[PDB]
């Protein structure tokens, strides 16, 4: 599994 | 570095056209599987908001064509979200975004497996933001993917959202109901 929070989604935009 | 997704997704658009039929209205816009990908596209694809009515995206995992006729979705169903026509302005692409960040960043737990994708319809009478996954019939299953979905999108008691199977004699009754 690789996952992401939205938190970490919108440091990268 | 990019950072890679769990699995490739697509995404599709589907323009509204009373001429030719619907199956060659979809088309697929690209294929991603990093987030800064995902980013570049949604960054300069047009607002759900401000699609014409009649049309629709979809974002689904590689090699699941957004059609109930696909052996992924055949026997599946879809949590579906209605978006208040009043409310649109301010709920529908906060909506739409919230549900792709949640699918690409794996955020249904071991539930993951069980979603296709995601689909948001734009209409006159109303928007309809939805989640389609693979069997219908997994209640335990489906009922944890709806209770993520209404957290993530924060969709209040007052607002039901309701599991159904794709749509003979008989109007189909949801299969689940959160709040039920
Ligand atoms: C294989 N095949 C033809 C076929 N296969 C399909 O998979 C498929 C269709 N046709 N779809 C067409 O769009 C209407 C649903 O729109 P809507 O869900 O936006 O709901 P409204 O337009 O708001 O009534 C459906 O009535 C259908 O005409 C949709 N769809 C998924």
């Amino acid at each position: 599994r690789i996952i992401y929070d939205r938190k970490f989604l919108m440091e990268c935009r | 570095m990019r950072h890679p997704l769990q699995c490739h997704w697509a995404l599709w658009y589907l323009k509204a056209d009373r001429s030719k039929d619907w199956e060659d209205c979809l088309k697929q816009v690209a294929v991603f599987d990093t987030v800064e990908d995902f980013w570049s596209l949604y960054n300069h694809i047009q607002a759900a908001s401000g699609l014409t009515w009649g049309s629709d995206y979809y974002l689904f995992k590689e090699g699941i064509k957004p059609m109930w006729e696909d052996e992924n979705n055949v026997k599946g169903g879809r949590w579906l979200v209605v978006v208040d026509k009043q409310k649109r302005a301010q709920l529908l692409d906060h909506y739409w975004l919230e549900l792709l960040m949640a699918i690409i960043g794996e955020q249904f737990e071991d539930n993951g497996e069980y979603i296709c994708g995601a689909v948001v319809n734009v209409r006159q009478k109303g928007d309809k933001v939805s989640l389609w996954t693979r069997d219908s019939l997994k209640d335990d299953v489906n009922l944890r993917i709806g209770q993520i979905l209404k957290a993530k999108l924060e969709i209040p008691d007052t607002e039901p959202i309701r599991y159904e199977v794709h749509k003979t004699g008989s109007m189909v009754k949801p299969r689940i109901v959160i709040p039920s």
